[PDB]
């Protein structure tokens, strides 16, 4: 992930100095999805469709 | 189209409003194409570009 992060057009001192929020803002948002599984969700729809 | 039993329904958006979209598209081609990543903004006039 911080490899990537470099690549799409992060410097690396933020990278090396704040991977405390990033590895939080990333939790949350594997975590967000997990209780999203319902009608607002695009895919599931087309997968019920 | 009245008269046989059918009709044409209204596009979504109005003839208007496509616009608007080409204008910003048109103001966005000279800023986006200078560097990869979506991220930022760039619109540098268009002879430069």
């Amino acid at each position: 992930i911080f490899y990537r992060l470099n690549g799409v057009g992060i410097t690396q001192q933020v990278l090396s100095e704040n991977q405390k929020l990033i590895a939080n803002k990333f939790n949350q948002a594997l975590g967000a999805m997990q209780t999203g599984f319902t009608t607002t969700n695009e895919a599931f729809q087309k997968v019920q469709d | 189209q009245y008269v046989a039993g059918y009709k044409v329904l209204p596009p979504l958006m109005d003839v208007n409003m496509e616009a608007a979209y080409t204008s910003s598209l048109l103001g966005s081609i000279a800023g986006v194409g200078w560097t990869a990543g979506l991220s930022s903004f760039a619109a540098i006039p268009f002879a430069q570009s």
